[PDB]
């Protein structure tokens, strides 16, 4: 799973992001809706055009959860158990969408911090995003 | 597939500024390092023991370049992708026996590599234009199945 | 796709002994129960709260039957599957927005349902003949993408 | 994950199998090689034709591991950690193949015990096979 080494890489790239976390959370959501249109289906109540005060408001929330799962990377399952019911039970989000969001988040940190997303770090970050994805779809298996 | 006019412009533009060698090498090196089970198909490449070794392996770089040059061929015949990759579909499927889900992974990494080489010039609409390309090429390869 | 002669025989034979209603209902009921997120696309069906409810829901049974009848159409035109399912590709993709990975899951469940209705008559070669069918139908549906 | 209910279902269907475990392990491997030819790639040293004393010998091994992970369903990760290195490190088995084997195992228990593989049990068994699949590819994420 998340090796002591992996945990180090994740925390590292999350410290170079720090303040921008929020901005990055909104950019990731915008790319998702643009590159993977089918995801707009889950946000019928949002103003999905670039800029929307909602997409930004939500992007903050998403980023915040990530930053918070990073501080509990030793127990991501418990630091997000609340979001599991919302995603798996109420919303019934198809598991594939999680791969999409994760891929867009990488594309983001790669645009803003290329020299930080070294192949070794990429490998770690991808394991970390998969964990989150798993925990949020946990009420499935 | 239907190629919008902007998509072609977006795909072709960016492509002309791509360093086939550096990008191809980096994209394939990442594939092997992030999704290790792919190392299985490259035993003939020699040493892939550590990431630093995969990064330096002359044949990985050498092959990465050929892979991206291949995408170039698709970028030159957007409307003729199915055929351009007919022979490659035989090699990956019938010869090597690669699972199509891995064609999808390489394309996704390529996208991340491109994103890191162009920064903000890699706009969301651009990402979407490339995801699509990466997809059709992947299907074009997995044609020789179903 | 290339349909071997045995495959056609194997596909057609078994098909004639299929209880479209009981199997269709069971196959769709299992999809919803084993992969719950699929329940999302069937809100218009009413109560899917518990497995016992999904099992009894009149519209699930009613729909399951239509789904398997659809496979019948593919079994009648093995060489013309791409077209038979053109309009359905629009509905699942453009209208409902279903991810192709879920077309793959239903086919896999169908295979398990068939296996339980025919026992040993469902030989490995038969399973393989059907996996293939289930695959091409799935691609035929996900045509309207890439 | 594996709910107390899920654990009950798995143990249940594994007790009705009991003695046949071995036979079932060989039938599952035979269907895999027949329905998913690309898996034969991992067994170049085997006599892959139906009946082979090797496919039967191996089918026993596979079934045994399952029966043993069922007795430690509370800690499947530890009752199979040994097989993880073999599968993930040495053999480098593509994760997809695990879905295949699992699907063939279900097709098997469904041929021999239809009335036991009720939709509710199917759901459980599938969660259990996914766990095993995960633990055996663990040295990946
Ligand atoms: C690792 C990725 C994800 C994280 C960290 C995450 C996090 C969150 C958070 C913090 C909320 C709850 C905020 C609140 O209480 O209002 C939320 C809501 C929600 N999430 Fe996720 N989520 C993720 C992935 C997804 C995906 C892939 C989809 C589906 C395409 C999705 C769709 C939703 C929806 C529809 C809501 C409701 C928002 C609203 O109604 O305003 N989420 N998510
Ligand atoms: C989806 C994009 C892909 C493209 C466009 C692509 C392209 C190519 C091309 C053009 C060649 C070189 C032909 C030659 O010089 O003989 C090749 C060879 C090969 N590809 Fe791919 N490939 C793709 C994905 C993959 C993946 C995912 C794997 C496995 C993880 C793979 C494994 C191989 C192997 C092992 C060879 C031949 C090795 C050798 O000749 O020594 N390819 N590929
Ligand atoms: C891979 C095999 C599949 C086949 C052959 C198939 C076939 C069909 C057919 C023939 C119809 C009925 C047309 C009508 O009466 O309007 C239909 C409707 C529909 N399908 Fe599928 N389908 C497949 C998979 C799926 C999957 C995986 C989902 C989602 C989990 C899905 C969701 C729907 C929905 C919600 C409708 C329409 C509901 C309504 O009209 O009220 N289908 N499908
Ligand atoms: C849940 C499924 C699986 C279980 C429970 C499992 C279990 C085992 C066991 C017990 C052995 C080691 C026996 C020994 O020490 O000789 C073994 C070996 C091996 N497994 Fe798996 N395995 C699984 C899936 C796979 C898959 C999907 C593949 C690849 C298609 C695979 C390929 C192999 C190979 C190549 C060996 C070597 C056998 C030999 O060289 O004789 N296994 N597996």
């Amino acid at each position: 799973v998340l090796s002591a080494a992996d945990k180090t890489n994740v925390k590292g790239v999350f410290s170079k992001i720090g303040g921008h976390a929020e901005e990055y959370g909104a950019e990731t959501l915008e790319r998702m809706f643009t590159a993977y249109p089918q995801t707009k289906t889950y946000f019928p109540h949002f103003d999905l055009q670039h800029g929307s005060a909602q997409i930004k408001a939500h992007g903050k929330k998403v980023a915040a959860a990530l930053v918070e799962a990073v501080n509990h990377i030793d127990d991501i399952a418990g630091a997000l158990s609340k979001l599991s019911d919302l995603h798996a039970q109420k919303l019934r989000v198809d598991p594939v969408n999680f791969k999409f969001l994760g891929h867009c988040f990488l594309v983001v940190v790669a645009i803003h911090h290329p020299s930080a997303l070294t192949p070794e770090v990429h490998a770690s970050l991808d394991k970390f995003l998969c964990a989150v994805g798993t925990v949020l779809t946990a009420k499935y298996r | 597939v239907h190629w919008s006019a902007e998509e072609k412009q977006l795909i072709t533009g960016l492509w002309g500024k791509v360093n086939v060698a550096d990008c191809g090498a980096e994209a394939l090196a990442r594939l092997l390092i992030v999704y290790p089970w792919t190392q299985r198909f490259f035993s003939s490449f020699g040493n892939l023991s550590s990431p630093t070794a995969i990064l330096g392996n002359p044949m990985v770089r050498a092959h990465g370049k050929k892979v991206l040059t291949s995408f170039g061929d698709a970028v030159k015949n957007l409307d003729n992708i199915k055929n351009t990759f007919a022979q490659l579909s035989e090699l990956h499927c019938d010869k090597l026996h690669v699972d199509p889900e891995n064609f999808r992974l390489l394309g996704d990494i390529l996208i991340i590599v491109l994103a890191a080489h162009f920064a903000k010039e890699f706009t969301p609409e651009c990402q979407a234009a490339w995801q699509k390309l990466v997809r059709v090429v992947a299907h074009a390869l997995a044609r020789k199945y179903h």
